[PDB]
């Protein structure tokens, strides 16, 4: 069986340029486990990135949490992206601040 | 109110690329608080909560030669359902425990688990009475009579009883300014436009522990569940949680409905509308 | 904490 994650890109507080603060990708409902996640800032791998929080829910779908440190200022842009078997492609997800 | 201790453990064969990564994952309610993971560097069980620094050398030694020995053990169930299943040596396989137990606010046992799954299908799990295993298919019947004969069921049951629930209340003693904490929900309202004037309105909830919440729109006194798009309840990085829920609204109607927040952290829950 | 699991 396969299943497609869900990637969810998110700020631990408001953003507030200049202000630090934490970005999460969530990424979850997936099988098989085998999976690369990568946070990007304008284009670029964030090196530091923390993985936490891997779970699974009651039908076995794996969950995990990458996290990292940032200062948001009002030109960066950052995003998420994920390489799993159940999609032909890399997909990116972008933190949209307005969300 | 309850407590739970958890290991979530995961080992994913890799053939053709070495042995089996192998992690086990432990949480106390909704905090991650030890882990082992195979593939780091120099394999060990580790802190994943500040307050597990009041635990000594001594339970950083047994828990990684645990940690070791089960990592072995996977190998071994790995190879072995490759016969059960009649698959090749070629394939990636996955099996999944989740182990652990709740106790009341007492400290008592309430519940006690212990449910495998192998690529992503249930497999074997202790039923409630714990004395006796429901195997999900003839593969793990195979299973539940080996574990019949060695006396498995009352090993385990030992343990949920006994090192579980005594060691959760330790993690509880020792973690209580993290675990017994309330961190109340922050809220706010974001608007946004759609084809058709009609207009999403998206309920915020920021910054709360423990995990447990309700959020939900209202119109003129009711619920509105069915036409909500929401989110999962999801960490936020520091250790608290955050969720979401929308509904899509006539434009010029937004005042007419509210966001309603439900939580441990909030003496009366919130309302709350968007602000133009 | 952890239990020491049997092999399948």
């Amino acid at each position: 069986i396969q299943k497609t994650p869900q990637i969810q890109v998110y700020s631990r507080h408001p953003p507030e340029n200049g202000k630090p603060n934490i970005l999460n990708c969530y990424v979850t409902q997936f099988h098989p486990p085998h999976i690369e996640i990568q946070m990007l800032k304008n284009g670029k791998k964030i090196p530091k990135v923390e993985m936490s929080d891997m779970s699974f829910s009651k039908d076995w779908s794996f969950y995990i949490l990458a996290h990292t440190e940032f200062t948001p200022t009002e030109t960066d842009t950052y995003a998420c992206r994920v390489k799993h078997d159940s999609m032909a492609e890399p997909k990116t997800v972008y933190w949209d601040r307005d969300m | 109110g309850p407590h739970s201790l958890r290991y979530f453990v995961t080992a994913v064969s890799r053939p053709g690329l070495g042995e089996p990564r192998y992690m086990e994952v432990g949480y106390v309610d909704d905090t991650e608080f030890v882990r082992f993971d195979s593939d780091a560097e120099n394999p060990r069980y580790e802190p994943r909560a500040r307050w597990m620094e009041q635990e000594g050398p001594e339970y950083w030694e047994r828990e990684t030669q645990k940690a070791k020995g089960n990592e072995q053990s996977f190998r071994v169930d790995l190879r072995t359902l490759l016969g059960y299943y009649n698959q090749s040596k070629g394939g990636s396989h996955t099996i999944q425990v989740i182990s652990g137990c709740e106790v009341g606010s007492d400290g008592r046992l309430l519940r006690g688990y212990q449910q495998y799954a192998y690529d992503g299908c249930d497999y074997i799990a202790l039923n409630e009475d714990l004395k006796t295993w429901t195997a999900a298919d003839m593969a793990a019947l195979i299973t539940k009579h080996k574990w019949e004969q060695a006396g498995e069921a009352e090993r385990l049951r030992a343990y949920l009883e006994g090192t579980c629930v005594e060691w959760l209340r330790r993690y509880l003693k020792n973690g209580n300014a993290t675990l017994l904490r309330t961190d109340s929900p922050k809220a706010h309202v974001t608007h946004h436009s759609r084809p058709e004037d009609k207009v999403t309105l998206r309920c915020w909830a920021l910054g709360f522990y423990p995990a447990d919440i309700t959020l939900t729109w209202q119109l003129n006194g009711e619920e509105l569940i069915q036409d909500m798009e929401l989110v999962e309840t999801r960490p936020a990085g520091d250790g608290t949680f955050q969720k979401w829920a929308s509904v899509v609204v006539p434009l010029g109607k937004e005042q007419y409905y509210t966001c309603h927040v439900y939580h441990q952290g909030l003496p009366e829950p919130l309302t709350l509308r968007w602000e133009p | 904490a952890v239990y020491n699991f049997a092999t399948m």
